[PDB]
RNA sequence: GGUGUCUUGGG
């Protein structure tokens, strides 16, 4: 019941979509499950920049 | 409906045993579990008062 | 009306489709390989009927087991200059230059289907638990997860 | 003589058509007059039933249009006495959409009358005031032509859930496959 | 929903320039436009008009995907040309075809009438 | 519902001409003729009209919303 | 180079023949006469009041589409570009219409005609609805009955049909060249043999039948075309042809601007 | 540059499996044992049986990324109609001289025999191939 | 249900909410586009990154320790085109390859030397398959014994990463063991696997729009002289089953061992339809032209099989409700309309018709009965099945 | 921001 396979978290469902403009080692997110969603990254003395970027 | 149940799974309930010829529908049916039970009534089904 | 079901993949402007001679274009284009795994000629016939239908105008008769062949329809077709067995020439619309190939098309009867894109997708962050557990909370009206 | 042919003569189908007796006179007068009957599940058992009535008389080529009937080989004389209305009447209430099914592999005629259930469209003609949890209203309904003969019956045309588009049978750029 | 707007199809970004020019590395004298908001209405055109010239070698275009209001040419002409001026020559060819169609139907279109 | 404003694949105004097309009907004409008479000469166009049908009689029905 | 023969032409349809140019200009032509010709149509409903028993929302679209005389609408800025706030009276036409059953029986037909413009930067014959005839009432916006009042303001302004299926000025493009054939380019399906079944294209007699000894010529292309502009009637079909190319030559000019604006 | 050359009357040839490619036999007439099989584009180069054709094989039509030719500049094919490129992919030195050699000319094959002394050159990668009449 | 309903991918960030996949990847999914929905999860922190990038990304998972063979294939469209592409009669004008070159990512950006040069330049559809396959390939397949000459153009041989000759379809290219992907596979890592999926399937796709396929009514119907064939070979199945009757039902029958006089007479008569419309089928398969399409596809094995155009075109045969033939559900006969003891196999269930006819009503009830146990069939041993993967893994 | 059943569905 919640040992063996529990529910999580930072998933998502959906319908999906065939699409052969692609790679083959690639997946296609719509927007909002993008802004929905996240990662954490680490500041380091290399990226600052773009997390600003993303920041503003 | 039939309340076969499904504790039995003998699939014997389940065929369109072949008196089905215009008593009920070949073509109506739901599909995973309640397949085969659930059961439609041919377009000219009369049930007796 | 057959099962061929599925949904949309993708949508073009009016003129990128295809498009045949008089200046019809398609408006919903199945993909071929549904067709000959699984052995539904229905859908082409009705497809057939259908063209006739419009063109000589009056409903036709689909009662199954009755006496309408293929060909007699294939013949009503041809009368009213059609090629007789559903085809016709069509163009490619990013260059004109015409389809090697010959296409079959007509109008054919399609029914919209609930299961609609906002009625399954979803996400989480993270958010409401339960309180027995703490294991995030079931369902998609209640930023649930998944398992 | 009558033997082998139908009792229901022009003469039925002529009243059934003004709507009285030639000195109401609907179904249920057809069946107590005495020109079709029932049968149950079981009668059903000690009969005998021909398809349509066009196969009362012994019938008797070769050309490629048609369907095969049995010519009932066994029986220089045969003995029916049952014989259908019309058998398009075994589908079920959400069958007999299915234009030409009988062209088909059952398992689609499956997935029809259980999607043909599904669809969007104009279910009673007072949306306006039943207040109900879902509803939905396809704006441009479309009675379609595929349409048999008991569309005459279950209201569909005048009542459609489902529109006619310009099917295109045909790979183009492979977002269809 | 999260369709994008529906005029992204045509409305240049603001400091994206309607073309973006890119000199291709592989073999010599050839090179890249990255266009915004065409379609095959305009590259189709550039394309074939650069298919009968002389002095021009290989060039063609692809669309990335149809999702997106933009497509990529490539231009490869002799030792003698750059690029550049081709693709200018073939402008001024397609203007003045297409001015000499709009005089002649303009008159034609009279006559009839 | 109502007869709509552009035949769905090709694209010419088709509401206008309903009425039209009822009347004629009324003269023992054929929906082939009809539509003949009435310049519909693709198909996509000749579904448009040959199948409508038309609800909002009945949505009217109803004794006044109000 | 490049010739033009109408054929049979009226303000709508225009069978032309434009033969002695490329296949993609055809085309790209094509593709104009469909997307890219600006016209003038309905874009902001606002209803103050409705009381019909049709929803909101549906007469704004209806309305969205409706076709409008634009014949001098490429005088008239763009929406996102006019040096004004939302909308004023320089790239807009305002249009209100207002019916009401009034009186307690029979049925009201709001169509079209009863359109009526209150402004508008004239006397630029734009903005109205499009009419067949002066007689012609119209597109059938909507039934009413008792007390059923109706009173809809809009705005109108000028797309392109990237847009939206509404600036689509023109209907149907019809459209075909080499209809025998004679360049292969095709493959006609086919089971008894090929000359009997597909009937032969309206344009049989333009072009002459091949020779039976004929060999393949392996140099020849698409030459001759005939295309067929159909239009609602929101334009005239010969503003649409030359309106076509006067978009695709400021395409084109922007363009060359371009490469010149890197130099 | 020419790395052989003979004349062929065509014996057989068959369409059957295709509308555009059939395959030719060629025999010479200067010297028999020296079978030929080809396959050739019909919309491009209409044949006929018992006819003739004159075929050269080079491997340089001079007298890396090919673009249509200029009109000025000339070739060896300028004498010819129908010039064709292929790879020699098979060279089966067998017995004292059943030498057969299998060019592929792209889907286009080609098998050719005879004299050792005649092919022994035909070791190569390139074969232009340019048939006459 | 195997290791490869999890795989990594990466994001590519596109708008209008659904999920984008590539369509090499729908056959470990095995999941179509009839409306599966699959589940997103997400890495958090950076030693879950670096697994997933490093252990459960598609590239490293196109050999199954299944059965050592690849398991993403080549589908439905992009496989019957890369077979029509490369008959032998395609040729390719030199506008449309200049853009069939452009496509290809990897691609050099040297054109091929083309395989005409007079009267006017072509390609070969078979140059352009090679310009995918990465240099350095090998490849020698056989079927029937062909030569180093091949007539008919089957097998396939290719050097150096030229195709050389050859229709190519699934037995090369497909999910087929020792097939192409897997040959490139061994002999380049992953990586390289990868790019070649894109590259056959930009390029075969756009050729095949410039071609474009379809379908029509007519490929699936035959002249009248297949027609005459058909119904011919139908009918002596039908004489011979009633001989086989006026044996057994005489006492003639020669009883097999171990089967009583019924369970014989049975798989008999079995034996003799089945047989029938093996013929049947055979003769319409034959029959049809080239470039008809369900023969097109058949033979490129995208979708499909013989046993369809032999359904499709030519008859049905007998139907089976759990092995034996159609019981007596009524009193010694199917149905109401035929009489008692009529073992013929019009009667117990000789779909004898082909679709493009259209059924009769009794074989129409019959064959629903057929799909009847399919479906019920695939509703319940999925049950079974399920619980035994849990046992066996745990 | 209930929670528990049952019901109908989708893959
Ligand atoms: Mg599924
Ligand atoms: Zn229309
Ligand atoms: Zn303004």
């Amino acid at each position: 019941g919640n040992l063996m396979g529990k529910r999580v978290d930072f998933s998502a469902r959906t319908v999906i979509s065939g699409d052969p403009n692609l790679e083959l080692d690639q997946v296609g997110v719509p927007i909002s499950i993008a802004k929905t969603l996240s990662y954490p990254e680490t500041v380091t003395q290399y990226n600052i920049h773009r997390l600003t970027e993303y920041v503003r | 409906n039939t309340p076969i149940g499904r504790d039995g799974k003998l699939a014997k309930p389940r065929q369109l045993h072949n008196t089905h010829w215009g008593l009920v529908c070949p073509a109506e049916t739901p599909e995973g579990q309640a397949c085969g039970l659930v059961k439609n009534l041919s377009l000219l089904s009369g049930i007796s008062i | 009306r057959h099962g061929q079901k599925g949904t949309i993949g993708v949508t073009y402007r009016h003129e990128d489709m295809p498009f045949s001679a008089e200046g019809i274009v398609p408006d919903l284009i199945i993909n071929p390989h549904a067709i000959p795994s699984r052995m539904t000629v229905a859908h082409l016939i009705e497809c057939l009927l259908s063209k006739v239908g419009s063109i000589r105008g009056y409903e036709g008769d689909a009662t199954p087991f009755t006496d309408l062949t293929v060909d007699a329809v294939s013949n009503l077709l041809r009368d009213n200059g059609y090629q007789s067995r559903g085809f016709e020439v069509m163009y490619n619309g990013h260059t004109g230059k015409k389809l090697m190939a010959q296409v079959f098309f007509g109008p054919t009867y399609y029914q919209r289907l609930r299961h609609m894109v906002d009625d399954k997708i979803h996400a989480r962050a993270r958010g409401p638990v339960q309180v027995l557990t703490r294991q995030p909370v079931e369902g998609r009206s209640r930023d649930g997860g998944l398992r | 003589d009558n033997k082998g042919e139908l009792r229901i003569t022009k003469e039925h189908i002529r009243k059934i058509q003004q709507g009285y007796d030639d000195d109401v006179y609907g179904w249920s007068s057809l069946v107590t007059s005495g020109v079709i009957e029932y049968v149950d599940g079981e009668e059903e058992e000690t009969i005998m039933i021909a398809m349509t009535p066009e196969d009362l008389q012994t019938r008797s080529l070769n050309d490629t249009a048609k369907r095969i009937k049995p010519e009932m080989s066994t029986s220089s004389h045969h003995t029916f006495t049952h014989c259908e209305i019309h058998p398009s009447m075994i589908l079920g209430v959400a069958a007999s959409i299915i234009p030409f099914p009988d062209h088909n592999q059952s398992p689609r005629n499956t997935y029809q009358s259980a999607m043909g259930k599904q669809a969007m469209g104009v279910f009673l003609t007072n949306y306006n005031v039943r207040m109900d949890t879902m509803a939905n209203i396809l704006y441009y309904p479309q009675k379609p032509l595929a349409k048999t003969q008991a569309m005459e019956y279950l209201k569909f045309r005048e009542l459609p859930a489902g529109q006619n588009a310009i099917v295109a049978i045909a790979c183009y750029s492979g977002y269809n496959q | 929903m999260n369709a994008p707007d529906r005029f992204e199809l045509f409305i240049l970004p603001d400091d994206v320039p309607k073309l973006k020019i890119t000199p291709d590395s592989r073999v010599p004298n050839c090179i890249i436009i990255k266009f915004e908001r065409e379609d095959h209405t305009l590259a189709n055109l550039l394309r074939e008009e650069l298919a009968l010239y002389p002095d021009v070698t290989f060039v063609a275009y692809k669309v990335e995907h149809p999702l997106f209001a933009n497509f990529v040419m490539r231009l490869q002409t002799e030792e003698g040309t750059r690029p550049k001026q081709a693709l200018e020559r073939a402008c001024a060819s397609i203007i003045n075809k297409l001015k000499t169609l709009d005089h002649k139907f303009n008159e034609e279109w009279n006559i009839k009438n | 519902m109502i007869i709509p404003v552009r035949c769905f694949s090709c694209g010419k105004v088709v509401g206008d001409k309903w009425d039209a097309y009822l009347r004629l009907l009324e003269e023992g004409k054929q929906e082939g003729d009809a539509l003949d008479e009435l310049k519909l000469k693709r198909y996509c166009c000749r579904r448009m009209v040959l199948t409508h049908v038309d609800l909002i009689e009945k949505f009217l029905r109803y004794n006044p919303l109000e | 180079e490049p010739k033009v023969n109408i054929i049979n032409a009226q303000d709508d349809e225009v069978e032309l023949m434009l033969s002695d140019v490329n296949l993609s200009l055809a085309n790209s032509l094509r593709r104009t006469m469909l997307a890219e010709v600006p016209t003038l149509a309905i874009d902001l409903v606002e209803i103050k009041m409705n009381t019909s028993v049709l929803a909101d929302e549906f007469i704004s679209h209806r309305l969205g589409l409706i076709p409008l005389v634009s014949e001098d609408v490429e005088e008239m800025k763009y929406s996102r570009d006019c040096t004004c706030e939302d909308y004023c009276d320089e790239c807009s036409v305002v249009l209100e219409l207002s019916a009401r059953h009034e009186g307690e029986e029979g049925t009201t037909d709001v169509y079209s005609s009863s359109l009526i413009k209150v402004s508008g930067p004239g006397n630029l014959n734009v903005g109205e609805p499009v009419r067949r005839d002066d007689y012609d009432q119209g597109i059938l916006l909507c039934k009413l009955r008792n007390h059923q009042e109706l009173n809809i303001r809009c705005i109108a302004k000028k797309g392109i049909a990237k847009e939206h299926a509404k600036w689509s000025p023109c209907s149907a493009i019809a459209f075909e060249y080499d209809p025998h054939n004679k360049l292969k380019h095709t493959d006609f399906w086919f089971e008894v043999d090929a000359k009997k079944e597909w009937p032969d294209s309206k344009y049989a007699t333009w072009e002459e039948p091949p020779k039976p000894g004929e060999v393949f010529d392996y140099k020849a292309k698409p030459n001759r075309f005939y295309m067929t502009v159909e239009t609602t009637g929101s334009l005239k079909a010969n503003q649409v042809f030359s309106r076509g190319i006067k978009t695709l030559q400021e395409k084109l000019a922007n363009v060359l601007f371009e490469l010149e604006n890197s130099r | 540059s020419a790395l052989f050359d003979d004349i062929f009357t065509v014996q057989t040839v068959d369409n059957g499996r295709y509308n555009k490619v059939s395959r030719i036999i060629g025999i010479s007439t200067t010297n028999s044992a020296i079978k030929l099989t080809l396959d050739i584009n019909n919309e491009m180069f209409p044949v006929s049986q018992d006819d003739s054709l004159t075929v050269t094989l080079a491997n340089s039509l001079s007298l890396k990324s090919w673009r249509p030719p200029k009109p000025t500049d000339k070739s060896l094919a300028d004498d010819y109609d129908y010039v064709m490129f292929g790879t020699v992919y098979k060279f089966e030195e067998g017995d004292e001289d059943k030498i057969k050699v299998y060019v592929s000319f792209g889907g286009l094959l080609m098998c050719l025999e005879g004299g050792y002394k005649s092919l022994a050159s035909l070791k190569q990668d390139n074969l232009y191939i340019l048939i006459r009449r | 249900l195997h290791k490869m309903s999890m795989m990594a991918h990466r994001v590519k960030v596109m708008p209008y909410s659904t999920f984008r996949l590539n369509l090499s990847v729908t056959s470990p999914y095995n999941a179509d586009f009839d409306g599966d929905e699959m589940n997103l999860h997400v890495p958090q922190s950076e030693e879950t990154r670096a697994e997933l990038s490093q252990l459960c990304a598609v590239p490293l998972q196109i050999v199954s320790p299944q059965s050592n063979k690849p398991v993403m294939g080549i589908v439905q469209d992009t496989l019957c085109g890369v077979r029509k592409m490369t008959l032998r009669d395609t040729f390719i004008e030199y506008e449309q390859v200049m853009n069939m070159l452009f496509w290809v990512p990897s691609w050099d950006g040297v054109v091929p030397q083309p395989a005409i040069l007079k009267p006017k330049p072509l390609w070969t559809g078979k140059q352009l398959l090679s310009i995918a396959i990465p240099s350095g390939i090998h490849l020698q397949r056989t079927d029937g014994g062909n030569s180093l000459l091949s007539p008919k153009d089957n097998g396939m041989l290719i050097v150096d990463g030229k195709v050389m000759f050859g229709v190519v379809d699934k037995k090369t290219v497909g999910s087929g063991g020792g097939g192409l992907i897997h040959t490139v596979m061994r002999e380049k890592g992953p990586k390289i696997c990868a790019e070649l999926f894109g590259n056959i399937q930009k390029v075969v796709n756009y050729w095949l729009l410039h071609n474009g396929f379809s379908i029509g009514i007519g490929d699936a119907i035959a002249d009248a002289s297949t027609m005459k064939e058909i119904t011919h070979a139908i009918s002596s199945a039908k004489e011979q089953v009633q001989e086989i009757i006026y044996k057994a039902q005489h006492n003639e029958l020669e009883l097999k061992p171990g089967m009583t006089l019924r369970e014989s007479f049975e798989g008999e008569v079995s034996r003799t339809l089945n047989d029938a419309r093996d013929s049947a089928g055979r003769s319409a398969e034959m029959n049809l032209k080239d470039l008809n399409n369900v023969k097109q596809m058949v033979s490129a094995g995208s979708k499909g099989s013989f046993i369809n155009i032999a359904q499709m075109s030519a008859c049905v045969g007998q139907q089976m409700v759990e092995g034996k033939r159609i019981a007596f559900g009524f009193a010694d006969r199917s149905l109401p309309h035929f009489t008692k003891d009529d073992f013929s196999p019009e009667s117990k269930g000789f779909v004898e018709n082909s679709y493009l006819r259209g059924l009769t009503p009794q074989e129409f009830f019959f064959h629903a009965m057929a799909g009847r146990e399919g479906l019920i069939d695939t509703a319940v041993k999925t049950a079974e099945t399920g619980y035994i993967q849990r046992r066996l893994v745990k």
